[PDB]
């Protein structure tokens, strides 16, 4: 079953997962939260391991999900200027946001195995955890599920490939199918932020009145609103929020339930995305397969 | 050299209406004013009407205040005198004149030509 | 009940410093900017000075820049225009006026001068106070048929301005033409006052001009006579 | 001590000037006829201040909101004068049981087409893009009308079931508004798809569509009877027929009744009432306005008996009978610019059909 | 009842020429206060250019004690203005609820009201119809002036409407028949607000309205013994019926009671792949165009204040070392001066790795902490 | 510093004086730094997290930026056993 | 820093006049209009060139066309005969207009010319000044010249015109030509020649010396 990938991830270390060169940002905890996400716009990376100079330790992680939480909580009106994003700092905001949930920074040594890295990504419900060398103490690289599948697919070339890869997607029960979060194309940005805060989902494929997918709205698309300084106007529709890239993309990477898993992985790692939607001939939403469930199937 | 020419006027019935015209060329006309004079037989030269540069003032004499109407044109470089309620005793030669005062609303009067308006 | 009473005016020597006030009664001087204007005799208005006490910012015209120090006293509600190094050209009547800079309406930033004072008359002249010298103007014996004979009296080389002329025919006057005074090159003033009378009254009716000059105490009479 | 008349600029104001001259010839009081722009907005703000016009000429939809502010005077007609006019024209000017205006004429939209470019008028709204596919190859266009005002776009919306206010027993329900039903969504979707598929221009207003029809640039237009003089001036071979059906259902235009309202602040009420009742609603007074610009089906039955020979006015009356009379409630004053803003936002592509109709539904009765 | 993305609800209150309603954002639930101005009621000129002048003028008056205006939505029937909402109600309702207030809270409200009127006077606008029913409280017990210039439409048309509409709040000049009501009405209304904050009642109250006009024209009012005599001199200098002796903002700012507990922020002036990536131009060290024998002394003076332990090898090679307070290990680095040209000299940093000790915390982040304290002190 | 071999083994805050008899200028920087004072390369074709390979001499040195606001941009391209990292650190002034 | 330039005119009672005001630079709608009666205080009429100041009624009206500010007086009453002043106020320095005066319309009357010889009383004093008189003429604009001894001498003449009459609305001009006693040896005849708008031929009066 999964004995060819489990021994693979236990034999190959996370040390091979780090690229040759890697730009890495860290943020001081006494920094204002307004300029931190503008710096994430400027550098382009989506994560930043926080450092607390008053404690001399890696205190936490500031990401796009934290951007969603702050623009869902401290956002009152489009006409009202967002004073809270200006005046709050990271140390001020994390003591408010982490009041009920005390979650310290999880990481892994680069000399450890990739199996423990996948088992710490899936169990903690975290997309991005960094690595910290215990001999020195510094952070090296921010691991991602996409980087793990790019490391895997380059090394899947041996003879026993179809253990369960030849089976269909519906029979393997890969992906969430029951509770699907959707938004219409006329829905504003703020209700998508509310669904991103209520659920733990990472993307919203938009549909029409019939249910046909015409575009996709992901959390990565939200940071361009901060890039073009439209973070104060969150009452526009998602179509105007997706017109930022309308001259560049092709469509929506849809797949079917009667498709083998290896073709889905080969279309996934080549097009550098994170999830696919499953559709029919009538192009309705039946669920979303993500990397946190594909690696959940592989880790067993 | 400046030229001056009148037109109109003749043997008209008293109490009716008659129009006169006067025109000049070869020089600027918007910045200068035109005037009308009368010379009755057995009397000296008398004043009738004047018209300013751009319509600032329409002035008449004591006897012709409520009877005559003076006008001017900027495109055809002509002036007009609408004479209403003529009298049998107002038969005289009517003159046109050229104001030679430049950038001032004063006047230096000289008459070029006059026609003979003889009412019956 | 707003009245702007000026004071400190009169007559000054050239090269002397004057300070005229403006007793603002009926409003408060700290909010509104008191503006002074210049009204030359015969000419139009001309703005000279400004002080705005609320922000503590003044203004000045280009011709009087740095020479007329304006001052405002909010304790007595007066505005002091201390003039210094005045020229001979600065001879006018100086009105005092408040200035309303506020939005009276939503669309109109009102920026006019509402309430005006009576204005005091300052006269700059190097010549001192000198009494008048009236000289009669002789009516010519030759005249047109059926034509009135012009008769007048000439009041030359006087100072200051107000001279009141009167005649000896009656208290009521007819055909009077009192001319404004002209400032000649010698600094002093001139005055003419003609009366149109019929030509048949030259041998019978006589006229005597009465020149009254109050700041010089000169009350001289001059009998005009038709003489060749 | 005179009479001042305000009527819209596309109406026959010179006929009103002739009737005012016929009034001044008989009593000496002069009549001044003015045509101010947006007079339905300019009228109540000056009428509250006690000045302005003594008499207003407009449809009855604004007169209820004028009456609730105390800006219109109570009228006292005779029984014979009520007998001279149609009873539904008196019913259209009722506000809380009281009569507030004198009816003049009944205006209804009709399909106006060019007989030279289109000999057979269409009976279906859906075949108009099929006709326009042929007509764009000829350098012409199928249909051009005023899209900036909702009065012309209302029949294509209300054909499939749209309505302004529910009318059950003498009262319009302010909470039962049918601009958010399926029929209004289908109508506004078709109206947007006419613009998206390049069959119509979104910037087309009354003046551009009028100049297009008088020059022969379009094959059809949707306009009122008042433009018939300008159509006669351009010598276009024109026809007037019934508006086409949509999805098997006919169009539902607003039926407009032009009425005469008298300002309550005017001391000249008696002179105005004598003027109207003795000169305007007669056989000689209506034809003076009709010769300038046609008003349509008049409320005076005696002039209508001779006027009904025109098949254009017969088709206008047929569209009025298959149409719907306007409500006279003051909530119509909030309804008009809300539906106008919805049509402008849907036509310009700034908002979708659902968002614009939700804004029209929420801002239907109140704003 | 739908403007922007805001539905409307009940009615907050009534005004002289404005109906105040509550608006609610349908997604966030934030409360806004819309202000309806019927064009039928008062409208001088209906030209849209005046609406453009409103949009340009009214929005730009931003002050922390003036209610900010967000937008002015035009309408054929009305004019809507979306002001911000405050949940504390009117000042007059607060006075009727709690009676007489403490002096330290009345001065705290009075300073904020005077700093909201002074901002309007600096921006050349007056609030002639000012009263405790036109100043509001927030959740944080501040003071907010409701309408700065919107009352002016009442004043512009006729002064008689101002006297008839608001008999209680009307200056002696206005009821006496003065044409234009200036800032002396603002000072008189702020004096009536101060008397309401110090005594609870109204200073000029009568049942018969011409006797109320006579009481406003009279410069006398009631004075209990509950308030100190240091403020009654300010009240007598502020509530004069003649505007020559009525107080100014400067005449309150030089008063002793006003300067006791004054926050500094009240007065602005003390005198009267898919994502875009922008390229950055990074440098190497510190570029100081001075003498090289002085830059080392400047570096030494900088690192002496931070309690560091350093030694040298060359005259420009400095291997510094600091002990962390909470972390038991010590961090080391090395400064070196470079000559890029004869004018400027570059200060270059270099780190060295810990050889044997598994130190906690971080190595390079403590290396940047050995530099972020040095760049600030050097400031070059 | 135990690893260091200085001429003076003091390591004291007081003993740092500019009164040395030598008036020698500091040495010149190598030309490989002449690029990094003016230009830093970022690969637009690859991921923005990925960078082109830096030189072996430009590793542990700081990289500041002009202060457009109250942040303090400083970074250094540190070296692991085989891998290269680039630690951007952002701190308020 | 800028200048203003109004027009100048004269019309009858009830006529509709207009006065432009060409601003030099680009200014906002901050131009006022001041009516000043002769020997009185300048009364304010319209403050922002489009809306009426409270007080004076709606007869005065103003329109704004770019940088050409207008003042229109419909239904000119017989009390509104005074001098009107444009006034720029948007910039730092305040610059008034030149000031337009509005005169009542009158029929043109020929000027009455009467020469005045100098009396013997001022001959012995050394300062004798000759003056010519213009009576009951209209309008205000006249040109006097002193061709004394058939020589046009200018610089010593000083004209002084008066205001219009209350019942006649007539002007009166007085031009004083001052000389000395020693200037009469270069003097035989003096002539005051006037060229009026309504005078057809210029007439001068000459009186010989020593009669
Ligand atoms: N299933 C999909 N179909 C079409 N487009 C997609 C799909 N998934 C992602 N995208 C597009 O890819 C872009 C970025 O992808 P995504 O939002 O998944 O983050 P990501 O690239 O996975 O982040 P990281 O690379 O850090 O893991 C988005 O703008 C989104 O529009
Ligand atoms: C004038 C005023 C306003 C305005 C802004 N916020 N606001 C709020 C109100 C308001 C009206 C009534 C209120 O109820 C009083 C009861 N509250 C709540 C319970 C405790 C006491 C205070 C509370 C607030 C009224 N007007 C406004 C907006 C525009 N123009
Ligand atoms: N390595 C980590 N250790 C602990 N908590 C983390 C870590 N990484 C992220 N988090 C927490 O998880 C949240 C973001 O998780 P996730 O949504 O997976 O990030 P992203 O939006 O980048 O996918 C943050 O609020 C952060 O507090
Ligand atoms: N929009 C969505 N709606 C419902 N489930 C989702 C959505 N996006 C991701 N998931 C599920 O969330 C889990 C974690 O995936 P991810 O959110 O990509 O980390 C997987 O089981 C996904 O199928
Ligand atoms: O929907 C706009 C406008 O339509 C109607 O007004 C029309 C009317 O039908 C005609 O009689 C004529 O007056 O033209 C008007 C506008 O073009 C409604 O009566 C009106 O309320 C509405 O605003």
């Amino acid at each position: 079953n999964n004995s060819v990938y489990t021994s693979f991830m236990k034999s190959h270390r996370c040390y091979d997962l780090i690229p040759t060169s890697s730009k890495l940002v860290v943020f001081d905890t006494s920094l204002q939260v307004k300029k931190a996400f503008f710096a994430l716009v400027t550098n382009g990376v989506r994560a930043a391991p926080l450092w607390d100079s008053k404690k001399q330790s890696f205190v936490g992680m500031l990401t796009i999900t934290d951007f969603i939480n702050i623009l869902h909580r401290y956002y009152k009106s489009a006409l009202v200027q967002i004073y809270e994003l200006e005046e709050h700092k990271i140390e001020t905001w994390r003591e408010v946001y982490l009041q009920d949930s005390f979650k310290p920074l999880v990481c892994i040594s680069p000399n450890a195995s990739l199996f423990d890295a996948v088992s710490s990504l899936i169990r903690n419900k975290i997309h991005r955890l960094p690595v910290i060398d215990p001999e020195s103490g510094n952070t090296l690289y921010i691991l991602t599920h996409k980087r793990i599948l790019k490391f895997l697919k380059l090394f899947i070339t041996e003879f026993p490939k179809p253990e369960f890869m030849s089976k269909s997607l519906e029979e393997l029960q890969i992906g969430t199918y029951a509770n699907i979060a959707m938004v219409r194309t006329t829905t504003p940005v703020y209700v998508a932020l509310g669904i991103f805060v209520q659920h733990r989902v990472s993307a919203l494929p938009v549909v029409d009145e019939k249910g046909r997918v015409v575009d996709i709205y992901s959390k990565f698309d939200v940071i361009n609103l901060a890039a073009e300084k439209t973070y104060n106007n969150l009452d526009v529709s998602v179509t105007k929020a997706l017109q930022h890239r309308s001259h560049y993309f092709e469509g929506v990477l849809k797949c079917y339930l009667h498709e083998t898993l290896e073709t889905i992985i080969n279309r996934l790692v080549e097009a550098e995305v994170h999830r696919l939607v499953v559709v029919d001939e009538n192009d309705v939403v039946k669920g979303i397969v993500s990397l946190s469930d594909i690696l959940q199937a592989l880790v067993l | 050299q400046v030229q001056l020419q009148e037109s109109g006027g003749g043997l008209v019935q008293p109490g009716g209406s008659l129009r006169l015209s006067c025109a000049a060329s070869g020089r600027t006309i918007s910045r200068y004013a035109m005037s009308w004079f009368r010379q009755a037989p057995g009397k000296e030269r008398e004043f009738v009407a004047v018209a300013r540069r751009s319509g600032d003032g329409a002035f008449y004499a004591d006897s012709v205040q409520g009877r005559f109407t003076v006008s001017r044109d900027d495109a055809k470089n002509t002036v007009y005198l609408q004479m209403n309620s003529l009298k049998p005793e107002d038969t005289a030669v009517y003159y046109c004149a050229i104001d030679s005062d430049t950038f001032y609303s004063g006047s230096y009067d000289y008459w070029g030509q006059g026609t003979q308006v003889t009412v019956s | 009940e707003v009245q702007l009473v000026e004071s400190g005016g009169g007559l000054v020597q050239p090269g002397g410093s004057l300070r005229l006030s403006c007793a603002a009664s009926g409003f408060n001087i700290y909010y509104y900017s008191i503006h002074w204007v210049r009204q030359a005799p015969g000419k139009g208005l001309e703005w000279v000075a400004s002080i705005y006490p609320y922000s503590g910012s003044t203004s000045y015209a280009d011709s009087v820049k740095g020479r007329f120090t304006i001052s405002a006293d909010t304790s007595k509600n007066t505005a002091y225009l201390q003039m210094n190094s005045l020229r001979a050209e600065d001879t006018a009547v100086y009105y005092c006026a408040r200035y309303y800079p506020y939005f009276i309406s939503y669309y109109s930033k009102m920026e006019a001068m509402d309430y005006w004072g009576q204005g005091t008359l300052v006269t700059v002249s190097s010549a001192s106070t000198k009494g008048p010298s009236v000289f009669p103007l002789a009516p010519s014996s030759k005249s047109t048929s059926g034509g009135t004979a012009a008769l007048g009296c000439l009041v030359k080389d006087y100072f200051p301005e107000p001279v009141t002329v009167s005649w000896n025919s009656g208290a009521l006057t007819s055909g009077v033409h009192t001319f404004p005074a002209v400032l000649q090159s010698s600094g002093l003033y001139s005055l003419s006052s003609v009366v149109t009378v019929p030509s048949s009254s030259l041998g019978t009716q006589t006229y005597i001009c009465n020149v009254n000059h109050k700041p010089s105490n000169t009350k001289v009479d001059k009998k005009v006579e038709p003489k060749s | 001590g005179k009479l001042v008349i305000w009527i819209n600029g596309d109406k026959g104001y010179n006929g009103l000037a002739e009737v005012g001259k016929k009034f001044e010839k008989d009593t000496g009081i002069k009549v001044t006829v003015e045509h101010p722009d947006k007079l339905e907005e300019k009228f109540p703000q000056v009428a509250a201040t006690g000045d302005g016009p003594d008499i207003i000429f407009w449809a009855h939809d604004r007169f209820g909101g004028y009456a609730q502010s105390g800006l219109l005077a109570e009228i006292t007609p005779a029984a014979a004068f009520q007998d001279k006019l149609y009873p539904f024209t008196w019913d259209a000017v009722r506000y809380n049981g009281k009569l507030i205006a004198y009816p003049i004429a009944v205006e209804a939209l009709s399909l106006i087409y060019n007989k030279d470019l289109l000999p057979n008028p269409p009976k279906t709204w859906e075949e108009i893009p099929a006709l326009d596919k042929e007509l764009k190859a000829k350098g012409k266009s199928a249909l051009m009308f005023n899209l900036q005002e909702p009065y012309f776009t209302w029949p294509l919306i209300a054909a499939d079931g749209g309505y302004a206010f529910k009318y059950e027993n003498g009262k319009y329900d302010i909470k039962d508004v049918g601009v958010d039903n399926a029929g209004a969504k289908a109508g506004l979707t078709f109206l947007v798809d006419l613009i998206k598929n390049k069959h119509m221009n979104a910037d087309t207003d009354y003046s551009i569509a009028e100049a297009a029809f008088n020059k022969g640039e379009t094959a059809m237009t949707i306009n009122g009877p008042w433009a018939w003089s300008n159509i006669d001036t351009s010598a276009v071979n024109y026809g007037v027929t019934v508006l086409p059906t949509f999805k098997g259902q006919p169009s539902k235009p607003f039926v407009g009744v032009l009425s005469a309202g008298i300002n309550a602040a005017s001391p000249n009420k008696e002179l105005a009432k004598e003027f109207l009742e003795n000169y305007l609603l007669t056989d000689e007074g209506l034809e003076a306005v009709n010769k300038d610009k046609p008003l349509g089906a008049v409320a005076l039955k005696s002039y209508e008996e001779e006027l009904a020979k025109d098949p254009r006015i017969a088709a206008t009356m047929e569209n009025a009978q298959k149409g719907e009379i306007m409500p006279n409630i003051p909530q119509m004053s909030a309804f008009w610019y809300a539906v106008r803003t919805a049509v402008i936002n849907a036509a310009s592509g700034r908002q979708t059909v659902d968002e614009a109709l939700k804004d029209a539904q929420t801002n239907a009765a109140e704003f | 009842v739908k403007i922007g993305h805001y539905i409307l609800g009940d009615t907050l209150g009534v005004g002289t020429f404005g109906k105040v309603k509550v608006g609610k954002h349908e997604l966030t639930g934030h409360k806004v206060a819309v202000k309806i101005l019927n064009r039928q009621k008062i409208r001088s000129l209906d030209v849209v250019g005046k609406i453009r002048r409103e949009i340009q003028n009214l929005k730009l008056f931003r002050h922390p004690h003036i209610i900010k205006l967000y937008q002015v939505i035009s309408t054929p029937s009305d004019i809507f203005m979306v002001m911000e909402y405050v949940s504390g109600g009117e000042l007059f309702d607060y006075i009727c609820k709690n009676g007489r207030l403490d002096e330290k809270e009345s001065r705290r409200l009075f300073q904020q009201i005077l700093s909201g009127v002074d901002y309007c006077h600096r921006h050349m606008v007056v609030h002639r119809d000012l009263k405790p029913e036109n100043v509001l409280l927030d959740a944080h017990m501040n003071a907010k002036i409701a309408d700065f210039g919107l009352s002016n439409m009442m004043s512009d048309g006729e002064f008689l409407r101002t006297s008839c509409g608001s008999p209680n709040y009307a200056a002696p000049e206005v009821i006496s028949g003065r044409l234009y009501a200036g800032p002396e009405v603002d000072i008189w209304s702020s004096g009536v607000i101060l008397y309401a904050l110090l005594c609870g009642t109204l200073p000029f109250d009568d049942d018969h309205v011409p006797t109320l006009f006579k009481k406003i024209c009279d410069g006398i009012f009631y004075t209990p013994q509950y308030l100190n005599p240091s403020v009654i001199s300010l009240l007598k200098h502020m509530l004069q019926v003649d505007p020559m002796k009525r107080a100014t903002i400067k005449d309150i700012r030089e008063h002793e009671w006003f300067k006791q507990d004054l926050p500094k922020y009240l007065f602005p002036e003390d005198p009267s792949k898919h994502q875009g990536v922008r390229k950055a131009k990074w440098h190497l060290g510190i570029r100081s165009q001075s003498r090289p024998n002085d830059i080392m002394a400047e570096v030494c003076r900088a690192i002496k204040q931070l309690d560091y332990e350093w030694k040298v090898v060359n005259p420009y090679y400095l291997r510094v070392r600091r002990k962390n307070p909470v972390t038991s290990t010590y961090s080391k680095m090395s400064l070196q001066l470079y000559q890029v040209d004869s004018r400027t000299y570059l200060l270059d940093f270099r780190s060295i790795d810990d050889e044997l000790t598994p130190r906690p915390g971080s190595h390079t982040i403590e290396f940047f902490e050995m530099c972020a304290n040095l760049i600030k002190i050097l400031a070059q | 510093d135990l690893s260091s071999s200085p001429p003076g083994p003091y390591g004291q805050e007081m003993y740092a004086f500019r009164s040395a008899a030598r008036f020698k200028s500091p040495p010149i920087l190598p030309p490989h730094l002449l690029q990094v004072i003016l230009n830093k390369d970022t690969n637009i074709s690859c991921d923005p997290a990925l960078l082109p390979e830096p030189n072996h001499v430009m590793l542990n040195h700081l990289y500041a930026l002009s202060i457009k606001d109250s942040v303090m941009v400083l970074s250094a391209t540190h070296r692991y056993k085989k891998k290269y990292v680039t630690t951007l650190l952002y701190k308020p002034i | 820093q800028m200048t203003q330039s109004p027009s100048s005119l004269s019309a009858s009672v009830g006529d509709r006049v207009t006065i432009t005001c060409r601003a030099s630079q680009s200014v906002s709608s901050a131009v006022a209009w001041y009516q000043q009666k002769p020997g009185k205080a300048p009364k304010l009429l319209i403050y922002s060139a489009s809306s009426l100041y409270s007080g004076v009624p709606s007869r005065f009206s103003g329109s704004r066309s770019g940088t050409d500010f207008t003042l229109t007086i419909s239904s000119l009453q017989p009390e509104d005969f005074a001098t009107y002043y444009c006034q720029q106020s948007s910039s730092g320095p305040i610059t008034f207009g030149q000031g337009t005066k509005v005169e009542i319309k009158r029929t043109v009357a020929a000027p009455s010319v009467f020469i005045f010889p100098p009396s013997d009383s001022q001959l012995k004093s050394g300062t004798a000044s000759v003056v010519c008189l213009l009576n009951n003429f209209y309008p205000r604009e006249a040109k006097v010249q002193w061709k004394v001894d058939n020589a046009l001498q200018s610089g010593n003449s000083q004209e002084s015109v008066t205001e219009q009459d209350s019942k006649d609305s007539t002007y009166s001009l007085s031009s004083t030509l001052t000389l000395s006693k020693a200037d009469y040896e270069k003097h035989k005849v003096y002539a005051c020649e006037v060229t009026h708008q309504g005078l057809s031929s210029p007439v001068t009066k000459s009186f010989n010396r020593g009669e």
